[PDB]
RNA sequence: GCGGAUUUAACUCAGUUGGGAGAGCGCGGAGGUCCUGUGUUCGAUCCACAGAAUUCGCACCA
């Protein structure tokens, strides 16, 4: 067997094999896990070096290894006892393990789970004699050895990051204990001999080893066998040492991170004398972020340790606020570090630090001290926010650098907004003058060379006044005075900022337009620029490739939000050179062929599709007569149809007609998404003449979905335009719509359906009766389906969702009767218990599952012809009482609804008969639903947690 | 100059797909679960030549999973793959790691956080701190939208060359 | 180190699983960006995602 598994293992190393081999083999080596007698075979190769490859000896390692997780101590006593003495009697050698790497580790693996399954009390030497064998045997290569099975034995009782059973965790802290109980003080006493020993050999290699355990075990063991005068001696020397100067800062941390009564680590940290070491720290970055997590770590401690009212002595509050206030110097040093890495390393000092200190200045106003410090700190975080004055930006949407960044911009910034916390107008000044002086000095140099000053002037401008939007961020409550926000927005709209040719600084130029539009509404003499802004060369006709599309969303955006008059026919004629569509059938990653969708996908048309909107914004809020703006409306109507009718008629096959009517539709659509609902206006004859347009081109392109979701959508927007003068054609839209229905718009479907059970209520109902019987089925079809796949999973969840609010719609808009045409009678049971199952899937298919489920109890309450409504009705009990025994509060909340529903019995006889019968739960639950909306919920959600319980 | 790179990651999380995406540009939408190890020369180009990667997909499901750490044996490379629409895929994400170190010492790791395309998201971005606790180089990633697709290999074959300016 | 709650007018509390939101109190009327930002939708206070403020546990150090 033994030459046979060598084998095995050597077949499925080698993929230049028939799977036929393969099989066999994988099948036989995994047969060795699950079979009783398979490790056996392992058991005699391991040991083997002379007949044996590592290869082999590996995958019998490991299978060992697993199998010595399994076996009950109890009841396997014998075989763990066996396959350790054996792995001792091999570990006891010393002259195999110097094979490859693979083969020492799995070895140092197989240990450490023997360790964990027999060391408390059947392995009572584990410690001593190995040890003892390590120093005997006098070579580093093991001293190191014996090192990582140290570190592993802490992988496995000190890793918090595996996974946390409530077992295996009592199961670890025993061995905690018994380590501490037992051999701790000569494990330490072990390893310092070491780096004692290696440390004055100048062997490097094995100091470092010796210097993790002790960053490993600090955060587990009697830290006075770390923290005594001959051993931390021998560290802060090390703190000097190019070799080990890190290893040292991040053993040195978790010394002082191990955690302890306040009183204990202002000692600790104050033993370590370590100002001294923060006085020297030369351009060695890796090191910087050690000393700045080093001091972070010590930084973050003392503020924890000064917020405590346990101690109330002020000696501890002395030297502990004295303690950090001497810090503060390193942590604006480091945290202005040019290397992000560095800075980084500071920010949880920084962030509690603040939150301290805003708890402080609730109570007093800060010190002239401290205002500085805030100051210097803006000066710091000021630094970071810049881009680097260096390396010129990356027109790579996708540079990690870019990205990381952006990361750190959106911590930087809530630095700064709990220092304005702390002081807001420390902060507003501050920054007035921050924005003012970096525009200043832009000005001073070349274009090519001044936009990170002006991008990180309009950086903060964009950012300065988020969520400040009332008319309250711009003047002041009482003395009605400009506020800092109201200047720097001055400033900015003022400065020539608008003419640099840089693509971050156009955005958030109008960026900052849009956000705070709400400023210019009383400015109002101010509006023409930044419509002829957005207009002109630079802001919706620019030759930047990412700035013209998002171009046109802000000043859609800021038209929507601009509407007061005087801006109306330029701004129409400026967008006419933009209005034509061009989109061009592309190959994809995902279509060799190209598709509407690739081709779509790749165009600006999407982003267009809010000129064609904003077009429609601006002749509905513009001073334009009833004439002028009608004949602007059916000049463009007329030739988007226009280009739906040269597109339909010619070979309606091809992807060119097929995209061209596809995007008149679209744009028809995104035109109608911009006039107010349906008073006589101008536009309606006009959009009731493109009403009429959507059957000719469903007629012949009906048959694609893609037009059809056009169809839904555009017709949608012209139905909330026309309103009443499109519902006698409404159902011949269904109709159609109806059997081209797919898979894929079971959805698209829903909402447009729902959307106009909204505009035309009690209308739709008798369409909605004859159609319910269809979408019904499919939607009960594709859900019944358990996906194969993530993207089924994920369609049937969106559906799943759709779904439910569809029928809570039509119960809450007054359309349960429709179900009960006979057209749906055969529909009713199922409906009920597909929204049943939804609630017992496991929230959002829960919390609002079970919600319908009970309206569903209210809108039918009588047995006066629902004859599977009561034992739908007490079935739904078992979902109130069994569901909860394998977010949960709305999820027990609304299951408790439906019990009260209900409730205003059979469970007394016949329900709690059937489940062990408790006679005290059981009178408790029926005074909760008869003499308690309130307080019901407590008393079931406390029961249950105990019935569970 | 050919490199050993094992894929290893939970089972569901798209490793394969990953594959096959980059092998051929097909995405496949339904699951069929790798059984033992498939392995395929995915190659690529570069500023300085051509760097080939040996894939060894391997599975991870505890069922179809024989010779589980076996296939990490003189690996030069690793990624370690997770859901981020599966949260479990991730709290097992340390394990990987240490099995894959256990045989390989010292290799680049490439941590990946996959099918970032869904929008809702189990495994949230605040969750996600192995890469910066074990000095991992991470990703978020997705096989469907090609996202980030080349990142992975970019910077281990950065590292694999020594050469930074690599593309 | 994990894991949950909370955040609606001056006040004080209601309330919907997205159709524009209110009773008491407080100057025939008046008064809220339903914590913020971003996204998904024809549309969100009530969805998704990102974050802030307030806060309650559990685990480790013991
Ligand atoms: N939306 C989305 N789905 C993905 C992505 N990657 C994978 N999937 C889904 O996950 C499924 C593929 O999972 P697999 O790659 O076969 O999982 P696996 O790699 O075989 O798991 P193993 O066999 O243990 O390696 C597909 O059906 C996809 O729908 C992604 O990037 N985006
Ligand atoms: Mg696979």
């Amino acid at each position: 067997s033994a030459q046979d598994v060598e084998n095995a293992v050597e077949a499925a190393l080698d993929p230049s094999v028939g799977p036929i081999i393969k099989q066999q083999a994988t099948d036989f080596i995994g047969s060795l896990r699950s079979s009783s007698t398979g490790w056996k075979i392992c058991h005699e190769i391991f040991s083997e070096k002379t007949k044996y490859k590592p290869s082999t000896r590996l995958i019998c390692l490991q299978t060992l290894s697993e199998k010595v997780r399994e076996w009950n101590n109890e009841s396997n006593l014998l075989e763990l006892q066996m396959i350790r003495d054996s792995v001792w009697s091999y570990i006891k050698e010393l002259s195999f393990l110097d094979e490859p790497a693979y083969i020492s580790n799995a070895v140092q693996h197989l240990l450490t789970l023997l360790f964990l399954q027999l060391y408390p009390s059947n392995w009572n030497d584990f410690f001593a004699s190995l040890q003892g064998v390590i120093a005997a045997s006098s070579q580093s290569e093991f001293s190191n050895f014996y090192l990582k099975v140290l570190l592993s034995i802490g992988d496995e009782i000190a890793d918090s990051l595996v996974l946390k059973t409530d077992v295996q965790i009592q199961k670890d802290n025993l061995v905690k204990d018994a380590i501490r109980a037992n051999d701790m003080s000569d494990i330490v006493s072990f390893v310092y001999e070491m780096m004692l020993a290696y440390s004055n050999a100048k062997n490097y290699g094995t100091v470092g080893l010796c210097l993790q355990v002790y960053a490993q075990w600090v955060s587990w063991i009697n830290i006075n066998l770390i923290v005594n005068e001959p051993c931390m001696n021998l560290l802060y020397s090390f703190l000097q040492i190019e070799e080990l100067r890190c290893a040292a800062c991040e053993t040195m941390t978790e010394i002082v991170n191990k955690k302890m009564k306040p009183l204990e680590k202002l000692n600790l940290l104050n033993i370590l004398n370590l100002n001294l070491f923060f006085s020297k720290s030369s351009t060695d970055p890796n090191f910087d972020e050690h000393v700045a997590k080093l001091i972070n770590a010590q930084g973050v401690e003392l503020v924890a340790i000064k917020s405590d009212p346990s101690e109330l002595s002020p000696e501890l509050k002395e030297n502990c606020s004295f303690q950090l206030y001497n810090l503060f110097p390193y942590l604006i040093r480091y945290l202005s570090d040019d290397y992000d890495e560095t800075s980084t390393a500071v920010f949880p000092f920084l962030s509690d630090l603040l939150v301290s200190l805003r708890k402080e200045s609730s109570s007093k106003e800060l010190s002239a001290s401290l205002k500085e410090f805030l100051k210097s700190l803006l000066e710091a975080i000021i630094k970071k926010m810049k881009y680097d004055e260096s390396q010129e930006w990356d027109d790579d949407p996708d540079s990690e650098e870019e990205a990381e960044f952006q990361e750190m911009r959106k911590k930087l910034k809530i630095f700064q907004d709990t220092i304005n916390s702390i002081d807001s107008s420390l902060f507003s000044s501050y920054m007035y003058s921050a924005i003012t002086s970096s525009l200043s000095t832009a000005a001073t140099l070349s274009p090519e060379n001044s936009w990170q000053l002006i991008e990180f002037a309009l950086y903060e401008t964009y950012i300065f006044g988020e969520g400040l939007r009332g008319p309250d961020a711009f003047f002041n409550e009482v003395d009605k005075s400009p506020t800092v926000l109201s200047q720097i927005l001055a400033l900015v709209t003022t400065s020539q900022v608008c003419r640099h040719p840089h693509p971050l600084v156009q955005l958030l130029y109008m960026e900052i337009l849009v956000r705070y539009a709400s400023f210019f509404d009383y400015e109002s003499a101010a509006i023409p620029a930044l419509i002829e802004y957005f207009v002109g060369p630079r802001g919706i006709h620019n030759t930047n490739e990412r700035v013209r599309p998002r171009a046109w969303y802000l000043f859609y955006r800021f038209v929507k939000s601009i509407k007061k008059v005087n801006y109306t026919e330029s701004s129409l004629a400026m967008l006419g050179d933009l209005l034509n569509i061009s989109v061009s059938p592309v190959t994809d990653m995902d279509a060799p062929v190209p598709t509407l969708n690739s081709s779509i996908r790749n165009s600006d048309f999407n982003s267009q599709l809010y000129l064609f909107e904003t077009v429609g914004v601006l002749i509905s809020s513009g001073n334009l007569t009833p004439e002028e703006q009608a004949l602007y409306c059916d000049s463009l109507i007329n030739a988007l149809i226009g280009k739906a009718n040269a597109a339909l008629s010619s070979d309606l096959s091809a992807l060119e007609n097929i995209i061209s009517v596809y995007c008149s539709l679209m744009a028809i659509g995104n035109f109608a998404k911009g006039f107010p609902a349906r008073e006589e206006v101008a536009w309606l004859a006009s959009f009731n003449k493109a009403s009429d347009e959507i059957f000719l081109i469903l007629d012949r392109m009906g048959f694609n979905e893609d037009i059809r979701g056009a169809v839904r959508f555009t017709s949608g927007r012209i139905i909330n335009v026309v309103g009443p003068d499109m519902l006698p054609k409404v159902p011949q839209l269904i109709s159609i719509l109806l059997n081209s229905i797919d898979m894929n718009e079971l959805v698209d479907v829903l909402s447009f359906i729902s959307q106009l059970i909204h505009i035309y209520k009690d209308n739709m109902m008798e369409i909605t009766n004859r159609m319910l019987p269809t979408l019904l089925m499919r939607i009960f079809s594709s859900l019944s389906a358990a996906p194969q796949g993530t993207d089924d999973a994920v369609k049937q969840n969106d559906l799943r969702k759709s779904y439910i609010s569809f029928i809570l719609q039509l119960l809450n808009k007054g359309f349960g009767s429709i179900l009960f045409t006979e057209e749906n009678q055969v529909y009713f049971d199922p409906l009920i218990n597909s929204i049943l199952h939804f609630a017992n899937l496991v929230p959002a298919t829960q919390k609002s599952s079970i919600a319908l489920v009970s309206k569903m109890v209210s809108l039918w309450g009588g047995k006066d012809g629902i004859a599977g409504f009561e034992n739908f009705t007490l079935s739904l009990t078992p979902l109130c009482f069994e569901m909860p025994v394998n977010q949960s509060l709305v999820v027990l909340g609304e299951l408790a609804g439906l019990q009260k529903i209900i409730l205003e019995s059979y469970l007394v006889t016949v329900y709690f008969p059937t489940v062990n019968f408790p006679d005290v739960m059981a009178s408790e639950y029926l005074q909760a639903l008869s003499n308690l909306s309130r307080s019901f919920k407590q008393f079931f959600q406390k029961f249950i947690q105990a019935l569970k319980s | 100059p050919t490199f050993k790179l094992v894929l290893v990651g939970d089972g569901g999380t798209g490793k394969t797909t990953f594959v096959k995406r980059h092998l051929t540009g097909e995405f496949e939408k339904k699951y069929i679960a790798t059984i033992g190890v498939e392995v395929h020369p995915l190659s690529f180009y570069t500023n300085f030549g051509e760097i080939k990667f040996d894939v060894w997909d391997t599975a991870g499901l505890e069922k179809f999973g024989g010779l589980r750490d076996g296939y990490y044996i003189n690996a030069q490379c690793a990624i370690i793959m997770f859901d981020v629409t599966s949260r479990i895929t991730y709290k097992n994400v340390p394990n990987w790691h240490r099995d894959l170190v256990r045989v390989c010492e010292n290799i680049p790791i490439v941590l990946c956080g996959n099918k970032v395309d869904v929008k809702e998201r189990k495994v949230k971005a605040k969750t996600i701190t192995f890469h910066r606790k074990k000095n991992l180089q991470y990703y978020d990633i997705s096989a469907k939208s090609n996202y980030n697709f080349e990142k992975p290999f970019l910077w281990l074959a950065r590292k694999l060359a020594g050469n930074p300016q690599l593309e």
